[PDB]
């Protein structure tokens, strides 16, 4: 686990219906909230990969070894049942472990993608802002909405906005 | 600027390596619980035996008259089926059944046995057709007269085919030593059978069995697979049911047992007695004895696979 | 300000996906090695057969006299047990044993056979009671006089019960054709047996077997399960041991084989020959043939599960 | 692995017996060392979850298929043994893998919780301190012990302590 | 200052929990596909039976003459092998084969049977040596004269050894009741066999079988394991082949079936019909019926294990 | 996943043949590129650990249960085949899962070691440099090649180089 989702971020946005990860800011011009494709997509394209790997086609045919209309002889009947019950124990075991293991990874994967989104925006604003500590960033140069848009699509000049926030 | 993640009011609880009931945004089922109560047989040469028993297709009681030379990708045994008109049964019946299920059907062929001064049209009211008949692929060999005697015979057949031949003969066990002699004459009767592979021999055993189909006599059915260019010989002297035709397996098939209807409207490859399991899920909790190409049976009813992140509502 | 983590001087080595002997703060065992050398049978209707053999409970040699109609949740076979007084044995003995282990005990019932002018009190010094007796649930049918002859008989019984009946008869094989005739008269003796299900027949085979219990004769024990409303018939003429009572299974139970004592002070659900495995661990390295509700047997003696972090001492 | 425990942190405190993760500082007032509940607890409540998931009750009874007093016929005897040995191979395999896989995760989980503790204190002192690089923090405003206590219970004003450490 | 990681132009695609064909720097194979087409038998006492059949080592037809008392760590059955000179076969042949494969070889021992006024040098042109012989470890017991009669005999042997004895006898089935009497005289012939463990009996069954080795007679071979200090008895009167020597198992071995050559130049512990699987890989896709100490068979041809990081070329 | 390899780092150095992780800088004195032992080694000593754990010797012998020259009886023959096919399904399943699971971990392990290397150099230069955001670091005091060498072997005085880069 990476510490973002259900970590220092208190919760999520039940109004964010555009993606998994997004930006909700607060500058003078009013209000806005958007979604990030590439983060959302990289989580989508990975959970989707897990599913496509678990839905398969065992070209492995199995035939009747037993008879329900005419019970086979007891000794062989009991060996078969004993054997079938043994294989069932394995598959029930495998299935439960597989799902638990996968779910753990799926969840820590979504955390990862958040923390990866965060700690990249943080690096995009080399010092023109600082970390509040709840997933929010305080700029010290009043960013506009062609500036917030400039961040979201990764352009923001990492220098040409400096002292205006540095000196302050 | 601030960043967070999506969420929902209503989440779905999953299990993890560490937790048990963590809510995620979205999960999906991993265990199939859905059954379709028909035999989805779309695209397959299917044979529903109904009242014919799979083993009867070899010997030929009247139920099996239309199944003596069938061809199949999928074979269905029914509960109402019967391998028998005249009461009796097969030795190693299930082994034989398993062979027949994946035979792809059967081709019949004259073994070409000829008989020298005995009777040959043995019959009964248990095998009803026009009147009192017998098994279509067999011959009830009798002493020539209504008591008479049986001349220790010898008949043999060679598999001059490229495939193994299914050979089937019967031993008759009468109500008594009385009837055993009226039919075959007196003396302990002995039948021997061999090949470049096989080794056995048989004696009858008259006596009163309870009445089945209205009869107290029985017929022991026995069988052996002859190899290409191997020969099989029948040293016999009575209490004997002769194979008229031999059987060859057509190719490959699947055999199941069911009590539900057939549907050529749905495609299935995983079958059980109650219908078809159509799923792409890796597992299933419907029938542990499901056959064909199936998801693995598991004891669990449900195992939810996370397809999303933690759902943390406000 | 500075932050670190806890540690200890003495850590516990574990294995990982990548390492082998990494020390953690605390680990816990995952494989059960602890056995309790008693049959923990607290709360269960238990039956220790001691010298009675499980199959003897059906036929009734003297060891089994107090086990003819038992009732159980748990059945214990002992090494000193014996299914037999008069030397002999069962055909498909283990199949029958497996049936009896999970029967939940047995209820006995008169089959109600009556005999017409023969002997009926066959006995021996092998089955000792007051004097020379026989199997309690069986009848040693004899030719009426000290040589005499045996009238080819017929007896039949119908399972008018809702549950399948366990039917058991015996075939006697004497020291010689001499003794075979003194007991049953001359001629090849034949016994046939059938149902709406079953098909078999039997001939004796006198001769000298080595001496067991002081006897050179044997008794072949055979058995069949009759269905509700199905009938079973015995065409016989000698060398025959008649079933007096039939058997019905009470419900469900567990059967084990052990040489250790019983303790109603401990509760167990996983048993082996050397005692009870009481554990909640997912695995065990005690007995691969442990039965009941058990952890899975593994070849490994120990598998330590990490319950803490890396132990990094200074 | 996250890099904290047995990473840049040289080792652990065999005297820390109050928890798994804690604070040991150095200001003028003498000395003190404490433990953090919530970090320690979140690691405890997770390892504890693993154990409760591995101790179970297979309501799956298995019956005798063999006989030790009276050996069953050889052919069937050998099929049974062969089959039982095959199932043993699987369970021995499953058990070894399960334990290795779990131990790996358990250990990287404890690392995670440390790094998550660290990189949250680091965010609580937005600039009133800097990272030495060995898990220790240098404040530039002489924090007191109702101030160190203020950090430990997450209160520390992320501003009202500033310039006193900023200017320096 | 800047930091990155290594890479390559040509990477290796692997599969992951989430992806399928991600290129890594370096991967390694996990499934063995490499076979060595020889029996790597370096360091092992090996016995290649060639034309001798494993069961023939007990009875001793001429092919097995040099295998009557062999000793082995590794036993190889060949396709050209044969358990038989005079046509016939064993009852429970494969059980017996499995016992012999892990016997570690066999030690032979005189059972010490002596015969009173009968013939004893029964032979045939099927077992050719100097002239017309028989099985080396057996005795073809005959009625004294060229028709004559057979005196119902009794012979017995006691395992005065610490190990179980393999006992083997044969029942002869002739071309007819004609030849059956010339050899043994008339009347239904009966052989009985018992121990403190065993219970069976036998009757011949003359008749015409097809001609194998130039003969239409057969020999039924039967067998039982006698215990230390247990006794075995043969009540017999004809149609009988007598055991001369009994057999004891030497220790432990492995048995395989192959059609490839032996090499004492290579070491192997995992064998199949086409050679030796020498690998340290956890899995293999060569033969599912591979035996010895082998990697697990898997259906997959290849499973590449990542031994490096993501390969991201510029 | 940690976000370094195939994350903000666009790609890798097909010329870096000295190790897995290394330094390539840019100061006045010309050019140089080196490899880091300890990072590279800790990834090597861990993948190597995985392999040594997957190559084993099951001292578990299995014997013939079947016959190829003389086919055993059909019923028992079919039970054996049915059973063998069932065990094959398990091992094929286990093998595919094991390899996928391991490969996932192997790859996220290499990421981890990079991010661990990075975020330690970053801590070694307490403020005498700042993060560009593509895995590269901008010093503000023109580091020399006995200074770059000083970083690579972890010595760099975290103070005695300060203001020369701080003031700038
Ligand atoms: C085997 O299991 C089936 C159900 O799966 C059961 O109906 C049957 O009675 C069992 N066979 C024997 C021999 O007990
Ligand atoms: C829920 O999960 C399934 C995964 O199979 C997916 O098809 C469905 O769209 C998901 N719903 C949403 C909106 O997340
Ligand atoms: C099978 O039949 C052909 C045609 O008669 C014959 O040439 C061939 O030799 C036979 N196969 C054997 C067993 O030799
Ligand atoms: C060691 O591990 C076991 C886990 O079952 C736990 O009960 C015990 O308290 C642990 N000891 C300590 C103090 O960590
Ligand atoms: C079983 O017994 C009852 C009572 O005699 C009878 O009515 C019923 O028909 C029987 N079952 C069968 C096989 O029909
Ligand atoms: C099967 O295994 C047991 C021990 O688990 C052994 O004692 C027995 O001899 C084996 N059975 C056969 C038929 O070899
Ligand atoms: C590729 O992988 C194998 C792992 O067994 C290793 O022996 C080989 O040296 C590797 N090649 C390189 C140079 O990475
Ligand atoms: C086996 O042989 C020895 C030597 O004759 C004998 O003392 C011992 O009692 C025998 N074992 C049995 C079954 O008692
Ligand atoms: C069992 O499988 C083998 C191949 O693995 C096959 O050749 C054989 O015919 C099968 N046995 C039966 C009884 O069908």
């Amino acid at each position: 686990l990476f510490g973002a989702i259900a970590g220092f971020i208190e919760n999520g946005w039940e109004g964010l219906i555009d993606g998994w990860y997004g930006f909700r800011h607060q500058n003078a011009q009013g209000e806005g909230t958007a979604a990030d494709y590439k983060s959302t997509q990289s989580a989508i394209d990975q959970i989707t990969g897990k599913l496509n790997r678990l839905i398969e086609k065992t070209n492995q045919q199995f035939e009747l070894i037993d008879n329900e209309f005419n019970e086979v002889e007891k000794q062989i009947g009991n060996v078969i049942n004993w054997t079938r019950d043994s294989i069932t124990e394995v598959w029930s075991y495998n299935a439960e472990l597989l799902v638990a293991m996968e779910n753990q990874h799926t969840i820590d994967l979504a955390d990862s993608e958040m923390d990866k989104l965060y700690e990249r925006v943080k690096r995009q604003l080399r010092e023109n802002a600082e970390e509040d500590g709840t997933g929010c960033f305080e700029i010290f140069h009043k960013c506009d909405d062609d500036c917030m848009a400039s961040i979201r699509n990764n352009t923001y000049d990492h220098s040409k906005y400096r002292e205006e926030a540095m000196q302050n | 600027i601030c960043l967070g993640h999506h969420a929902v009011s209503n989440g779905t609880k999953v299990n993890t390596l560490t937790e048990r009931g963590v809510e995620v945004v979205n999960a999906t089922e991993t265990v199939e619980r859905t059954n379709i109560p028909r035999i989805c047989s779309k695209g397959k040469r299917t044979v529903d035996l109904g009242q014919c028993g799979l083993l009867g297709t070899i010997t030929g009681p009247p139920q099996c008259d239309q199944f003596l030379e069938f061809s199949a990708d999928l074979i269905i045994e029914r509960r109402e089926g019967s391998d028998v008109c005249y009461p009796g049964k097969f030795v190693n019946e299930e082994a034989l059944r398993q062979i027949l299920r994946e035979s792809g059907g059967i081709d019949k062929e004259a073994m070409g046995f000829t008989y020298s001064g005995i009777r040959t049209n043995g019959a009964t009211s248990a095998c009803r057709r026009s009147g009192s008949s017998f098994y279509a692929e067999m011959k009830w060999l009798l002493s020539n007269t209504d008591n008479a005697a049986f001349p220790q015979m010898t008949k043999s057949y060679k598999n001059t085919r490229k495939s193994p031949a299914l050979i089937v003969w019967g031993i008759h066990h009468s109500v008594s030593t009385a009837e055993q002699t009226k039919l075959y004459g007196s003396g302990n009767k002995l039948v021997t059978v061999g090949s470049s592979n096989y080794q056995q021999s048989f004696v009858p055993s008259p006596g009163a069995r309870p009445q089945v189909n209205g009869q107290s006599g029985r017929i022991d059915f026995h069988w052996l697979m002859l190899n290409p260019n191997d020969t099989v010989t029948f040293s016999f002297n009575g209490a004997f049911i002769a194979p008229d035709r031999a059987s060859f397996l057509r190719g490959k098939s699947m055999g199941i047992q069911s009590g539900v209807q057939v549907d050529a409207n749905c495609e299935g490859d995983c079958y059980h007695s109650g219908g078809t399991i159509i799923s792409n899920l890796p597992f299933q909790n419907i029938d542990s004895r499901a056959v064909g190409k199936c998801p693995r049976y598991v004891k669990q009813r449900s195992l939810l696979l996370a397809t999303g992140m933690k759902n943390v509502p406000e």
